[PDB]
């Protein structure tokens, strides 16, 4: 049973309506199922432990028995009259609301009390590493004590109550074994209150540490089910939400990104220059679109973000072409009639809006750093919005210069300030971008081995690629973490892949002389580096031309392997290299024993 | 006492440090303001000169301070308070405790 | 380390005590007590 | 009850003082509460499973019953005489210390034993993805077997014991259903020992996966309470500790950062040059402070860190002004009399200490990379300390050049090596920095919408801004993760904000014609992108001029929403887009069924 | 007991063979141990809660009692005949397979049902932050309701069932206290079904929050045992696997990295130029090895990776030396006879392979960005493999230019395209690299204070240094997180170190006048910044010349402290600064009360 | 908010209801139910 206890308000006959939460002057009795007593007992148990320090310091008020907050009522206990009717409990143990209040504020008040002392006990305890993980190692008690008698700073609490803290301590450190009163010798065994827990944390030499290897697994299992690593290369529309894209604002360096390497950025590849004009704040400036191609951020295929083009440390040659100086650098949109990459001359450019200029010309924004005047780090920045560009077939964001007077000097300059580190930040997660279009769902499998070397590094913050990369990255840490894809152990991961290579290379051999019986020693090893190359750089699985990894099978395969692989690790997964791991722990205890030996001499 | 309703801060307010993170819309320095000027061995006017501004910063709309200034008369009580005029100071029970004072007009302005 | 006597069953400076870690019993108390909504009930 | 068992040493009457830990020749009996038997049973259960492999290989020693390590003593069981008095347990089940030792080293020894085999069983099991997540899919057993008879490398253990591993396997993979002996046909149902657990992990088509959606929530709940996301925009002094700043060493590019964009960096904006001198290692060099403003790291407002100015790949024009070559580049402090930004000429600069020079002039540190000789990657580096600058009102760290002989050539150079990538690393977490001052506590709400575009990116490693950014970043991953702030589901997050916008826009309408009744469809949508823009780039909420996000309400609001939102997710939160998610899983099982079909043909 | 139930197939006498899983027409009865009923009850309990909404909307089918899926069989219940023999259970409660199916698909079907409604209830609940964390704060109900009557968008479900959702709600938000029918007033206490859980999550003013502080500890404990932070500075061979290196592809900028600062990169420091030739694709090009030293990636000491040298934004002076234009930039290997750094002239260079050229000369790859033509972002890229360089003592990877015709113009150019951002990605984790050699195991302690300032930042992706950095980094977040290494609390971490400094400085004082009695106030403070400097920048502990941190004791010491420190935190660790933390929470509730006050007026 | 009457023990617009958060009872249902393999059994 569970929930609050109910009782037949109509008396005797208890039906699915003659019940009612048995409330009263104390609040409502909620049932205390077996396991929920484990907690409140485990919590109180950790407080009672500090008994010797509560009396010493006259705080506290006696040991807290959980049997002081409960009661022994009886009735039907469920979550609702209907279902509570199927849990007739007699003399169960319930805790009334007003009690659920004290057991709370008591464990809270006492928790402070101890939390404090417990902190002093520690700066003194750990102040001599009472924990080794291979074999033993003593340190003659006299010295030890006479030593901490020093180190411990005058405001601890282990100097005001030595054997009032010691008695608390003995129950937390199975290192300190108190000398028995009637034989005046230790005990071999150490009996700290955490008897079992402390036994099951020792780094057992057979397998690393059960508490470790156990969690590193349940931890990975969490992720595997959580983010949705499963279904990682699913071939079908998936809401961007399914990718929980967060804290995702990637930055670049356009005016370098080739147009074909990333759809969201077209260029004005035209013969001559395209000097246009525009009255901005009265003054008339001339946008240039200089000698080179001047790659500009396209506006369509640009998920309403927060574009913030930073222009700093980048050269600013106002020294040579004086034409450049005087011009306030500024991010400006450019609506063109004919599609760009077909826009020849000025009459082609519909209009030009200065979405964000920089007050003060190019001769105050400068700063000489050895001849080559740089740009005082400043951030121009628009706030592009999907629909502010409705209809408008062609429009481009360009972080240019806005020259107040074009001249012969700036005839080979080309004032694109795009060489600066632009940082787009998708401000509306629901919508992603792929191959130049804005969508609401991705098709994972499509984005695999479909980008090129740099059609990946040139991805646009929160676009399929960047999403089908953030995803693999989780799955990449589950294998990297739990599975042993980094040793000659032909693990579950590199194993799922090997079976694909076989089934694959086996049918490609079917029909024709079949002169080559499948290899296997070579297949195991080829798939080992395939699974390994993945854990290594999760990204690669997106680039066209990557051995194994990019065939449709793998990944879809890998994950579902790694999947079941985590759901069976056992507990002693740590047996892997638990030999050198062990031998390394003994190595430490031998060096730490060496320490105790000095504590033992210096302070005799 | 419920933490939300009653709070307790240790250390004196005479020291600049104490005023970090203590914001109350109203302060009351009754029975202390006189002892602080004496404890910090400082002039009464000069003392409140540094306290009032702290209460303003502390975010205070109202103030009540049991200052000890002879606003009615510079006349004193034979056994209760002696008004040493060489040095602006009182003597509650002549000796039992000595605390500097201000004048009605100077302290007022 | 001044002698106490009964407050607690052990004296610190008491006769034959012994600091001596054993890889076997990693000291512990109870930190990870579960209280999260679903798990506490 | 819990803890070690005690018994009346004084006999009969137990008075809370009579009781003593019932120790003896076996150690101390510690009680084995109901739940703690669940673990040791669940641990032993996972070992017994491997019974068929223990006999086959003559290891092991029979099935391990947990009832072999316990006993049936009876007495009072608590943590201390006082509280143990309230737990009279009769014939409880306790495990003695020396036993708590075997149940430990047995589960450890056996755990190794199985951990090994269990690894072989796997490279063979996952080596044919026995796990699908939508509908079924078989693969005629003959083929399957005759297939793995191949792939499996000659050193497995699934080839030496086929149906000795198979029997272990059948209990772990409800995929392999053994053919019943007396009807020689499968069973429809599959009965693996993990009957329930395996049932509750299947990706249930109604809602993603209970095991997933459940954890992704408890996981977020952990963080929410842990780091202290709650109280994220609290308006009142908070110890830096409350922000657990760790692994926090940010790097820049000064000599670019404007002085007003980041208080910790002032500049010598003076008319002419300020050539000073200083005997460093005998030789007399001249610090320049050349033509430009030469931005220098201020020393006050500089949390005793580890400044490490790297100067590499950056230009080094010793080719033109020969003056530059011969000068050993070096980070140097500069104490000035009059405050900088008021320091006109040499007589103003008190002294200049070469806190770290680079041995060998500027013509060995070079390296030609196409005409423009660069700087061989080298790291100069001081170790500034709060108090080494006590009293000293003005002092600045400057990574300049130290020219051995100033000339006309270096009259427009300005040797500030600050254009290099400097990396400050706060070496003393307790102290933070804000607006130019060093403090011990932040006031969160103060740092919101108080920085500018770049008064953020120019923050100083472990300063309020960088702390009130590391914090939002956690809270940003709790929403990004748990809450669905990335779909049209007007989630709890974007909902907490909408209620603020209403209450806000509603009172701004009070008093005056109230010609505009609040919108709502427009408010919901405006707050959706507000909560969304946050998850996106957590930082923004610090920059002055960000719609919604920067009003005092939000955040303080958001978090406390997201807060309660996680504490109610239910379990089936995965119902979100659990349709396409499902349809994608069927998509995979259809492709994986396609695989089994080849395994089924190629190897008949 | 646990597992499936068995019964004596041979009847009466139940031996370790006369048993057999009691299967049948329903599947196999698996035992439902005490705790496993807690879950299925806790799951069903959370569904029954939504009873009022199931009837309202005619879905559901009555309350789901867990006692409808189980049974009361009796027999022996274990994991295998052998061990099941020691668990005779009478009238235990087992759930048959076919049932373990419904309790599953029911909780799944119902889970969807509620998951939906439960989402509507929320957008409305959190839409008025029903959760404060200090003191109370009301908001006159009328207003509140009449308010949400607005905000809530027309497609919720809290408008179609107000007090059908309200009744569900009252059990989840102890904020909404329903007015009692027979006294028509609230209740003071609030009785939500989560009575206890909700009591134990409140931010208790004594210590932050038990649910928080508890997890932040168990969380850290997980890591500490997991990754293997323990043994962090172990002095003995450790398989790279023990470091779970994943998602590890670091990028650089060679042609800058000094050869001695990173063994994996030697340079051709020769007097004149070394123009060689090579027929690549018919056309004959000349590799240059120009004027400067031209640092090249060495091939040995290069873990078979995926070298991808990006050349973008970097200068391309085809404007001056016309010689440069026309030459296709390309990454090329260079096998030399005599070891490099001893290779004088052309006859010395055995052969030169163009492992990856860039189609199209240097005058299409350009792009004018203000005079200085840059490189259109493109990625050349080899796939170096350990053994493809077997025997071959000397061979180097060089991303040079391949000039189609060397001239006088390119006599001081030196076409090394290495100034570009190269990104090596280890494609085979098992093998690491150290000091220039490829290995399979590291020796941790060796890599401490053994690298120089930049012999660290110049590390090669997945090399000991980068591994002995990824490791410290975990341990750095465990302390940063759990332990308070960021306040004057002389924590367990900075305490473990202090004891080393003492024992160390104490013996260095032994022998000779011992004129200096150890300090301690100065030692505590010195070790505090030592432990602090570590949490800060984990890396440092690798660099030669770091105070304290780099002595062999520390770290090996630190960790083992931090270790036991986490295994005792208590629960109320949050007591740290739980004063200002509290005062900040009251600060928020005072501001949130201010909000409710407007909701209370505007919508009267 | 239209009156219902019996469907559920409380009317929403019912007499004397009261929204009033208390730092003491942080509202929470059951999200973190443990189901992971080892822990569910
Ligand atoms: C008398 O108090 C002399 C000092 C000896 C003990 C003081 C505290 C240092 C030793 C701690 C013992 C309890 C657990 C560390
Ligand atoms: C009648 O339905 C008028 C609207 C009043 C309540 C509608 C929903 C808003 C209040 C929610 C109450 C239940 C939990 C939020």
């Amino acid at each position: 049973p569970t929930g609050k206890l109910w009782r037949p308000v109509g008396t005797s006959v208890a039906t699915i309506d003659s019940l009612a939460i048995v409330s009263d002057r104390f609040g409502q009795y909620s049932f205390v199922n077996e396991g929920m007593r484990e907690t409140f007992s485990k919590a109180l148990f950790d407080i009672n432990m500090w008994q010797p320090l509560f009396q010493a310091t006259k705080t506290g008020c006696g040991p807290i028995v959980l049997s002081s907050f409960t009661t022994t009522t009886s009735g039907y206990v469920g979550a609702t009259a209907g279902d509570a009717l199927d849990n007739p409990v007699t003399n169960g143990v319930f805790i009334s609301t007003v009690q659920i209040m004290n057991l709370q504020r008591t464990i809270a008040a006492r928790m402070r009390d101890v939390a404090l002392w417990q902190k002093h006990l520690d700066t003194a305890m750990t102040m001599l590493t009472p924990d080794i993980s291979a074999g033993s190692a003593s340190c003659n008690w006299k010295s030890l004590l006479a030593f901490a008698k020093d180190i411990l700073p005058l405001d601890n609490l282990c100097l005001t109550y030595p054997n009032e803290f010691y008695n608390v301590a003995i129950h937390r450190y199975p290192a300190l074994k108190p000398g028995n009163p009637d034989t005046k010798l230790p005990d071999a065994q150490a009996h700290p209150l955490g008897e079992v827990a402390g036994a099951f944390n020792a780094a057992t030499s057979e397998v690393g540490s059960l508490v470790g290897s156990s969690s590193t697994l349940s931890q990975a299992i969490s992720t595997m089910a959580g983010k949705d690593l499963d279904l990682i290369e699913a071939d079908t529309p998936l809401p961007v939400s399914v990718f929980t894209p967060s804290l995702a604002p990637r930055s670049y360096r356009p005016a370098f990104i080739k147009p074909e390497d990333a759809k969201w950025i077209a260029e004005f590849n035209n013969s001559s220059l395209i000097r246009k004009t525009l009255t901005y704040s009265g003054a008339t400036y001339t946008v240039q679109l200089g000698p080179g191609p001047t790659r500009v951020i396209d506006m369509n295929a640009m998920i309403d973000s927060v574009l913030t083009l930073d222009v700093s440390g980048t050269i600013l040659p106002y020294d040579t072409n004086p034409d450049l100086s005087t011009s306030v650098p500024a991010f400006v949109l450019i609506q063109t009639s004919v599609p760009i990459q077909q826009v020849t001359t000025a009459a082609n450019i519909t209009a030009i809006t200065v979405v964000s200029a920089a007050g003060a010309s190019a001769i105050n924004l400068a700063i000489n750093v050895r001849g080559q005047p740089r740009f005082n780090m400043l951030h121009l920045q628009a706030t592009f919005e999907r629909e502010t560009i409705t209809g408008i077939p062609y429009i481009y964001g360009l972080g240019t210069f806005l020259i107040p007077s074009p001249t012969s000097s700036s005839n080979f300059s080309n004032p694109t300030l795009m060489d600066g580190l632009l940082t787009v930040t998708p401000v509306l997660l629901r919508e992603t971008t792929y191959k130049g279009e804005v969508v609401d769902a991705i098709v994972p499998a499509t984005v695999m081995a479909n980008q090129t070397s740099e059609e990946v590094a040139s991805a646009l913050a929160n676009d399929a690629i960047v999403l089908v990369s953030n995803h693999l990255n989780k799955l990449a840490n589950v294998v990297g973490d739990a599975i042993p894809v980094a040793s000659r152990t032909d693990d579950s991961a590199t194993s799922a892949i090997v079976s694909r290579l076989a089934v694959q290379h086996k049918l490609s051999q079917v029909g024709q002389a079949s002169p080559t019986p499948p290899d296997y020693p070579l297949l195991w090893r080829r798939a080992k580096r395939a699974a390994s190359m993945f854990v290594s750089n999760p990204s690669l699985a997106l680039q066209v031309g990557i051995p194994v990894l990019t065939q449709s099978g793998m990944l879809s395969a890998l994950t579902s392997g790694v999947g079941t692989a985590l759901r069976t690790g056992s507990l002693g997964k740590g047996v892997t290299d638990a030999s050198e791991k062990l031998r390394a722990r003994q190595s430490l205890t031998v060096a730490k024993q060496a320490f105790f030996d000095q504590i033992g001499s210096l302070w005799p | 006492f419920d933490p939300a309703l009653t709070a307790y801060v240790q250390g004196d307010y005479s020291t600049a440090a104490f005023w970090n993170g203590i914001r109350c819309d109203s302060a009351t320095a009754i029975f202390t303001i006189g002892a602080a000027a004496a404890a910090a061995g400082t002039d009464l006017i000069a003392f409140v000169q540094q306290l009032i501004p702290r209460i303003v910063a502390a975010g205070g709309t109202r103030m009540w301070l049991q200052l000890n200034t002879p606003l009615y008369e510079v006349s004193s009580l034979p056994d209760l308070i002696e008004i040493d005029l060489r040095d602006h100071v009182y003597r509650f029970n002549g000796g039992e405790r000595v605390e500097p004072y201000a004048d009605p007009v100077p302290l007022q302005q | 380390g001044n002698v106490q006597t009964s407050v607690n069953t052990y004296n610190i400076t008491g006769d034959g005590n012994s600091f001596t870690p054993t890889s076997d019993m990693t000291s512990t108390a109870a930190p990870a007590i579960d209280l999260k909504p679903g798990v506490l009930n």
